[PDB]
DNA sequence: CCTTGGCGGTTAAAACGCGGGGGACAGCGCGTACGTGCGTTTAAGCGGTGCTAGAGCTGTCTACGACCAATTGAGCGGCCTCGGCACCGGGATTCTGAT
DNA sequence: ATCAGAATCCCGGTGCCGAGGCCGCTCAATTGGTCGTAGACAGCTCTAGCACCGCTTAAACGCACGTACGCGCTGTCCCCCGCGTTTTAACCGCCAAGG
C-alpha cells in the first residue's frame, strides 16, 4: 500500500517549511515529493530501505 | 466585504409582473442573470463592430436597434423594437 | 417469466427523459478528470462547482452527440448503433480532420 | 432614477456603467442604455412568459430550470436564438423516433 | 483510469439520448472521444489559470473555456 | 420571377463531380434550390440590414464579408 | 537603430500595431512589450504558412502562389486545417478525395 | 490603406526566396492576418475583463497565443516571441 | 494502562452468464429509375454605349456628451418564517405478454 | 381478444428548508454645472451601377434506350437483453506492537 508522509522539510523553490509530502510507491519503485504550496512535484526511484529523506536528499542534488 | 452583482430583484419584480403567483428557483434566477449577461455581450460585441464598421466612436440607440435586428429574429425582434420605441418616445419626451 | 426484448429499455427512455440529475457519479469521474489535468499541470485543485460544471457539460455533450448518431444508424436501416457511426456523425461536425 | 422616468424596470445608469468600463466605445450617448434596456426586459418577459405557462403544464409553483430548458426547446425562433446554448439541469426533449417502437 | 467508466453509465447516456440497442465497441470509443473533448477543455482551463497566477482552477475560467470552445453554459455564474 | 428555377440539373451536377458525389437521384433538384434559397435569405437580410444602417443605398462586399463573419461561415479573399 | 522595428530585427511595424491596440477601444493602456510580442508572433505565422505555401507552389512548377496552392498547404497541414476549420478561401476549392469505392476494379 | 504586401515579400525572401505571388493571394493572405490579429486581440481584451487588469503586457499575449493555437505552433510561438522580446530589451 | 498503525466489515451499483430471439448480414432476383448519347434549340456571355443616382468626399456649429461636487435613498448584506416539494405508503391503474 | 400480473401513476402526509419577506446600511445614481468637438448636415464631383443590344457559341433540353444499383424478399446465424448471481467500489471498531 503506498505511503502518504508530511515531512518537516523545506521546499527547495518556494521556501515555505514543513509543507512537503511525500508519496512512496514501493509496489513501482517510484517515489513522489509534492509541495502543497506552490504546488510543485519532483519524481524520483525509491527501494525498499527509502524513507522521506532519501528522495528530498536526490531532489536536493537534482537540482543543483 | 467585497460587494458582488446580481439582477435578480430587477427580473424578480418583472415575473411579479407577469405572473404575481409564481415562485422560482435560486439556480434558476442565476441562470437568467447569465442569460441577460450572454445576450448583451453580443449585443455590445456588434455595438463594437457596428463602430468599427462605421468608423464612429458614439453610441446611440439607433445602432441598438440595427444591433438587435442583426442579432434577433424577426418577429421576437420586431415586437421587441417596438417596446424600445415606445420606451424611446415616452422617456425622452418627457426628461 | 421472462419479457421481451426491447421492450424495458423504451420504458426507461421515456423515465430517463425526465430527472436531469447528473448520470456519472461523482467520484471516478472526479478521479479521471484530476488523472487528465495532472497531465497538464501538476499540484492542481478543483473548486467542486467547476467540476459539476465539467460533469454537466460532459453529460449533455455526449447526450446530443448520441442523438445525431442515433439518427445515423436511423438513416442507416439498422436499429442498434456502430462505431463508425460515431466516425460519420464526428465527421459531419468537423472534430478529427 | 431614469428607469422610472422611461417608467421601466431596468437600473439605467448600472448599464451606462458597465459600458463605460466594457471598451465598448469612446463616448455614450444619452437613451442608448434605456433601449438596450427595454430590449432586456421584452426579452426576459418572453421567456419567462412560457416559462410561467410551463410551470402552468407541471402544476408547479417554484419554477425549476427544466421547465425553461423546454420552453426553450419549444418555441422555434427562442430555439435557433439559443441553439449553442446549454443549462445545467437542463435536460432534453422528451423524444422517441416511432420507428424504434415496437409492432 | 479511463476504465473508471462503467457501461450502464454510457448505456445511461444512451437512454437519456434515447437510444434503444448497443453494439461492442461503443464502449472504449465513447472513453476515447469523451478523453479527447476533456483534454482540450481542461488544457484551456489550466491556461486560463497559469495567467492567473493561482493554484485552483475557477469555475469562472471554465466557464470561459467553454465559450472560447463556443460552448457556452449558463447556470454556474458566467 | 422563377429564377429559383434558372437553377440548372447540369450545375447541380457540376457541383455533384467536384463534391465528388457520383450517383444522383432525381428527387434532390427542388430540395437542393429549397436549402439555397434559405440560405442566400439569411444571408442577404443580414448584408441588407448592415447597409440599412450604413445610410447608403447600395451594399458592398465588405457588408457581405462582416454579415458572413456574424454566421461564422467566415470567408476571406475579399477584405474586411 | 532609430525605428523600433530596426530595434526588433523584425518586419512588421510595432507603432502601426500599438495605435490598432490604441485605435481598437480594446484595453484603456497599452504596454511596451506586447505590440512587440504580438507582432513577433504575427511574423512567426506569416513565415510558418508560406513555408507549406512554398512547397505546396513548386509543387507544379510555378514560381507563382495561387489560392489552391493556399487551400492545399492548409488542408495538407493538420494544426493549420483545425486551426481553419471554419474557414474558407476564395478560389479553394477542396481535396481531392476519391472513394475506394470509385475506381474500376 | 495600407496592406502589408511588402512585409510579405521580405518574409518570401527570407524563406524561398525564388517565388513569386498573384494579387488575390496576396489578398487572401492580408484577410488571413487580419483575422488572427482580431481574434488574438479580443482574446486579450476577454483576458483584461475577466481579470480586472486595466492594460495588457506580453505575458496576456503569450497566454492568449496559447489559447488559441494548439500545440506545437503555440510552443514555436512562444519560443519566437520571447526571442523578440529579448533581443529588443538588450537593445 | 493508554494512545497509534495497520487489519477486517455491510451495502449497492457493478461485473459474469446463458439463451435465445429478434435483429443484423449475405444472397436473390427483378426492375424501373437513370446514365449516355445525339441532335436539337437557347440563352448566356462578351463587348460597346449611354449614362446617371448617388456614394464619395469636404466645411461647420452645436448639443449632447465628458466630467465634477453633494446627496441620498435605492440596492445590498444579514436574519427569520412557512408552506412547497421530496419522498413514502396506498391504491389504482395501465402495458405487456402468454394465453 | 383476454386474464394475470408487473410497472407505473397518483393521492394524502409530513418535514424541513430555502425562497422570500424584511430591515438597517452607503455608495453609485443623481443633480447640477461647465468646455468641446463629432457629427448632423449642406453641398461638390466623378464613378460606377444600370440598362440595352448585337453577335457568338457553347451550353442546356428532350428523347432513345439499355441497364444495373435499389430495393423487397429470403434465410440464416449470432450475439445483446435481461434477468439472475455473485461481487467489489466505499467506510467503521476492536487487536497487539509502540511509548
Ligand atoms: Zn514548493
Amino acid at each position: 500500500i503506498k505511503q502518504k508522509l508530511e515531512t518537516q522539510f523545506t521546499c527547495l523553490f518556494c521556501n515555505h517549511d514543513n509543507s512537503v509530502v511525500c508519496t512512496l510507491d514501493k509496489k513501482n519503485s517510484i517515489g513522489l515529493l509534492e509541495c502543497k504550496k506552490c504546488n510543485l512535484s519532483f519524481q524520483a526511484p525509491i527501494n525498499s530501505l527509502s524513507q522521506p529523506i532519501d528522495i528530498y536528499s536526490d531532489w536536493i542534488d537534482a537540482c543543483e | 466585504r467585497s460587494r458582488k452583482e446580481s439582477y435578480s430583484i430587477y427580473v424578480y419584480k418583472v415575473l411579479k409582473q407577469v405572473h404575481p403567483d409564481t415562485g422560482i428557483s435560486s439556480k434558476a434566477m442565476g441562470i437568467m442573470n447569465s442569460f441577460v449577461n450572454d445576450i448583451f455581450e453580443r449585443i455590445a460585441g456588434e455595438a463594437s463592430r457596428l463602430a468599427h464598421y462605421n468608423k464612429r466612436s458614439t453610441i446611440t440607440s439607433r445602432e441598438i436597434q440595427t444591433a438587435v435586428r442583426l442579432l434577433l429574429p424577426g418577429e421576437l425582434a420586431k415586437h421587441a423594437v417596438s417596446e424600445g420605441t415606445k420606451a424611446v418616445t415616452k422617456y425622452t419626451s418627457a426628461k | 417469466h421472462r419479457y421481451r426484448p426491447g421492450t424495458v429499455a423504451l420504458r426507461e427512455i421515456r423515465r430517463y427523459q425526465k430527472s436531469t440529475e447528473l448520470l456519472i457519479r461523482k467520484l471516478p469521474f472526479q478521479r479521471l478528470v484530476r488523472e487528465i489535468a495532472q497531465d497538464f499541470k501538476t499540484d492542481l485543485r478543483f473548486q467542486s462547482a467547476a467540476i459539476g460544471a465539467l460533469q454537466e457539460a460532459s453529460e449533455a455533450y455526449l447526450v446530443g452527440l448520441f442523438e445525431d448518431t442515433n439518427l445515423c444508424a436511423i438513416h442507416a436501416k439498422r436499429v442498434t448503433i456502430m462505431p463508425k457511426d460515431i466516425q460519420l456523425a464526428r465527421r459531419i461536425r468537423g472534430e478529427r480532420a | 432614477t431614469r428607469s422610472s422616468r422611461a417608467g421601466l424596470q431596468f437600473p439605467v445608469g448600472r448599464v451606462h456603467r458597465l459600458l463605460r468600463k466594457g471598451n465598448y466605445s469612446e463616448r455614450v450617448g444619452a437613451g442608448a442604455p434605456v433601449y438596450l434596456a427595454a430590449v432586456l426586459e421584452y426579452l426576459t418577459a418572453e421567456i419567462l412568459e412560457l416559462a410561467g405557462n410551463a410551470a402552468r403544464d407541471n402544476k408547479k409553483t417554484r419554477i425549476i430550470p427544466r421547465h425553461l430548458q423546454l420552453a426553450i426547446r419549444n418555441d422555434e425562433e427562442l430555439n435557433k436564438l439559443l441553439g449553442r446554448v446549454t443549462i445545467a439541469q437542463g435536460g432534453v426533449l422528451p423524444n422517441i423516433q416511432a420507428v424504434l417502437l415496437p409492432k | 483510469n479511463i476504465q473508471g467508466i462503467t457501461k450502464p453509465a454510457i448505456r445511461r447516456l444512451a437512454r437519456r439520448g434515447g437510444v434503444k440497442r448497443i453494439s461492442g465497441l461503443i464502449y472504449e470509443e465513447t472513453r476515447g472521444v469523451l478523453k479527447v473533448f476533456l483534454e482540450n477543455v481542461i488544457r484551456d482551463a489550466v491556461t486560463y489559470t497559469e495567467h492567473a497566477k493561482r493554484k485552483t482552477v475557477t469555475a469562472m475560467d471554465v466557464v470561459y473555456a467553454l465559450k472560447r470552445q463556443g460552448r457556452t453554459l449558463y447556470g454556474f455564474g458566467g
